[PDB]
């Protein structure tokens, strides 16, 4: 799993893999990782699909109930705490590691990390899930604060792709959805025209010198690629 | 004779008897005044003391509920204290499950259900006291009057207690587009002094209270200097 929140000035951006393993053979290719809590506030969802789905759903609906009873919107602080509390009474049980993103009118763009352990941390970006790791570094270099809204999903996209291109676990489609003032943008770019892939990268093309053939000279050439040669 | 005994029972006429009764306690208790401003909003109360030996700041009918939101009872204090008590509890659950200030808008109509819960059940008796919600979070600063049948209602100003009636009149010649949270105090505790009878309760004084930007949204009696 792959999944990422990042915040621009108006409001924010999560984006996803899409692609369920159990290990090493790929149940789901195109689950929707990003799932709605309220109209502007979404969750990303690592680890245990069944685990984070419980959890969504039963945010989701808190998050309802409140959003009619208090005749208002709903602050993504909100979501997050209520978020916290269940991911934390529940840690032992559960394998859930979750990023509550979205936009309330009153604190704009705000993004919460909830990993594991039922931590939650008010963040610029967060990362989750496996190909989390991979991004880390490649944030720190490229990552650059005070994008436009057009910039940080086209970065997000680049982003989740350089991570689900390494890990195994994560691959498919590449969900985003901006979350700002103005109504929800969700876009799916398909693998087949991902902004990064190893495949088409021409670093890779020129293959490692392995096979090499029965040779008089130790003046390495190339792999053999003909049984005549 | 019995269409009045118990909550659990309408009369033929179609109302509560004894939730107009607990009404009553209400309309014999010491007078409660409030006012909300652009500012924020101010509630003054007249404490009728008993003996002459009480310390100040006791029977306090003024209580801060959350940092932005405090009830101001006007009726039997001790079920006053109950609901005060009750209010905390909800604006607490705001803070720790929903992470935020707790909106007056809410927080009067969790009170008036709690107020009500106790007009349905037999076993209950409905509270003796009106409850005086004075929030200001996010949805603005608020007034609220929640009366021991459970109904919420907002006000700009009101008047509570045994003088409610020409307390109200005086509430009327202020404009409330107009008035700041400092002249406000000075007018509302103007009125409890004006209004008290000065023959059956020799022995009062006028706790004020308010919530506004001087006060840093922040929910305290205000300081005995500005009182009169």
């Amino acid at each position: 799993t792959t999944i990422l929140a990042v915040s621009y000035n108006g409001g924010v951006v999560l984006a996803a893999d899409s692609r369920t393993s159990s290990g090493t053979y790929v149940v789901n290719r195109a689950s929707n990782k990003l799932t709605k809590l309220t109209k502007k506030i979404y969750c990303c969802r690592s680890g245990s699909a069944a685990d984070t789905q419980a959890l969504a759903e039963r945010v989701s609906n808190y998050l309802g109930s409140y959003q009619t009873d208090i005749g208002a919107g709903v602050n993504v602080a909100t979501a997050a705490n209520l978020f916290q509390k269940m991911c934390y009474m529940n840690r032992w049980n559960i394998s859930a590691g979750i990023i509550v993103a979205g936009y309330d009118p009153i604190n704009g763009g705000s993004v919460y990390s909830i990993p594991s352990g039922g931590s939650c941390v008010k963040l610029d970006y967060a990362l989750g899930g496996s190909g989390s790791i991979f991004l880390y570094s490649f944030f720190d270099a490229n990552y650059k604060p005070g994008m436009s809204k057009s910039e940080c999903v086209a970065f997000c996209q680049r982003a989740v792709a350089h991570a689900y291109s390494r890990d195994g676990s994560s691959g498919g489609l590449i969900r985003t959805i901006t979350l700002d003032a103005d109504e929800p943008e969700d876009q799916t770019i398909p693998w087949n025209r991902s902004p990064y892939c190893m495949e088409k990268d021409p670093k890779y093309v020129t293959q490692a010198t392995q096979n090499q053939p029965f040779s008089s000279s130790a003046k390495i050439t190339g792999n053999r690629m003909s049984s005549t040669g | 004779s019995g269409h009045d005994q118990s909550t659990d029972v309408f009369s033929a006429e179609g109302r509560v008897f004894q939730v107009e009764y607990a009404g009553k306690a209400v309309d014999n208790s010491s007078t409660a005044v409030a006012a909300c401003c652009k500012d924020g909003v101010v509630v003054a109360v007249e404490k009728v003391h008993t003996s002459r030996m009480l310390e100040k700041g006791s029977n306090n009918r003024i209580h801060a509920v959350d940092r932005q939101a405090g009830i101001c009872i006007c009726g039997l204090l001790p079920d006053g204290r109950a609901i005060v008590s009750r209010a905390r509890q909800e604006a607490e659950n705001s803070r720790d499950i929903f992470a935020t200030p707790i909106r007056g808008s809410v927080l009067a109509n969790r009170v008036g259900e709690f107020m009500h819960a106790y007009t349905t059940h037999f076993a209950y008796r409905p509270f003796g006291c009106s409850a005086i919600i004075a929030s200001y979070a996010d949805d603005g600063p608020q007034l609220f009057v929640s009366d021991p049948s459970g109904t919420v209602a907002g006000y700009y100003g009101v008047a509570l207690g045994k003088a409610k009636t020409v307390a109200k009149s005086e509430l009327e010649k202020l404009d409330f587009s107009s008035l700041t949270c400092d002249e406000a105090v000075g007018k509302l505790a103007s009125i409890l002094h004006e209004v008290h009878d000065k023959q059956k309760d020799k022995l009062y004084e006028v706790e004020v209270a308010w919530v506004c930007d001087k006060s840093d949204r922040k929910f305290v009696h205000v300081p005995a200097d500005m009182v009169p």
